[PDB]
């Protein structure tokens, strides 16, 4: 019965559990939007469980975001492991996973737990030639891993979270070391977090996300950002790539994971969006490899 | 930045 519903994803050892709110909670919580445009404080220990570090074995390094799904699978954007144009070709073993982490350098004894990987699944319509059509990927651990505190799943939506839950005006959330922010003439300062952080973001309605961007957008996928204005505190380009897009059902309390980073835009002043894989429209295929994979 | 993880790890 792995991935096939998961009894316990996401209700929060110490958040939900406990009848405990984080800081910003309420902001997914409005049903209309305009108003509070929370910034990207820095997460709360517990705030984000199923939150993984996608980690290069050698040279050590923070490849991307992930999610923590079931105890033994993992979700990611396929782009993380595998993208000709920049060589990118990673395998099983040319990573391990990092979950229950919240400083970003830091082995965390007592608290993360690394495992290896068994098997990578990409989508087999993933498009890397044109815009990252089918950007997800499934990372089965080589063992199970054992919940805590700080490690727990989160839930896949279903047909009736993904429709009554994405809609233009929604604030959900991403959470990640801001790996998104892979720049070149930049001189990053106040920033490269030291711990994980968070912002909540908008839902954009599908039109106003394609007139942004010169990508052709196709269903898989949707956008969210606050509109390049005067004071627009949150930014998209706060996550990892391959990191989870989340948010908090008002009818069940429990988090559910409804996109994938995919690509940020004008991730520097001008005034854009992210785009993340649509976990609904994707979740039969997830279904299936799992319901009859591993190795 | 990163600190050390477990020879075991690899
Ligand atoms: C990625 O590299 C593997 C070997 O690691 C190769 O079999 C596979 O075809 C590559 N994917 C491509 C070329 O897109």
């Amino acid at each position: 019965t792995f991935g096939s519903g998961e009894a316990d994803c996401g209700l929060r050892p110490l958040f939900e559990k406990k009848s405990l709110e984080d800081k910003t909670e309420r902001e997914l919580l409005e049903s209309y939007i305009d108003g509070r445009i929370v910034e990207g404080s820095d997460a709360e220990i517990g705030m984000s469980p199923w939150q993984v570090m996608l980690f290069r074995k050698s040279p050590q390094e923070l490849l991307c975001g992930a999610s923590l799904i079931s105890d033994r699978w993992v979700l990611t954007a396929a782009h993380c492991l595998l993208y000709p144009p920049w060589d990118k070709n990673f395998t099983e073993n040319d990573l391990l996973v990092r979950i229950g982490k919240h400083s970003r350098t830091r082995y965390e004894r007592n608290i993360e737990k690394i495992s290896m990987l068994e098997k990578i699944y990409i989508h087999p319509r993933y498009n890397w030639r044109e815009n990252l059509d089918r950007d997800i990927a499934l990372m089965k651990l080589k063992k199970p891993v054992a919940f805590s505190d700080y490690i727990h799943p989160v839930c896949l939506p279903d047909r009736e979270t993904a429709a009554s839950l994405l809609q233009a005006g929604y604030k959900g959330r991403v959470t990640g070391w801001g790996n998104l922010k892979e720049t070149w003439t930049a001189n990053v300062g106040k920033g490269q977090p030291s711990v994980l952080q968070v912002v909540n973001l908008p839902i954009v309605e599908r039109p106003v996300c394609k007139d942004s961007t010169r990508i052709r957008i196709t269903d898989n996928m949707f956008c969210a950002g606050y509109k390049p204005d005067e004071g627009k505190r949150g930014d998209a380009c706060e996550g990892d790539s391959g990191g989870p897009f989340v948010m908090k059902s008002p009818f069940n309390n429990r988090w559910y994971q409804m996109g994938i980073v995919s690509w940020g835009e004008g991730c520097d002043r001008d005034g854009k969006y992210g785009f993340y894989t649509h976990v609904f429209r994707l979740k039969k295929w997830i279904q299936k490899v799992i319901d009859q994979f591993g190795e | 930045d990163f600190e050390e993880i477990p020879e075991e790890y690899l």
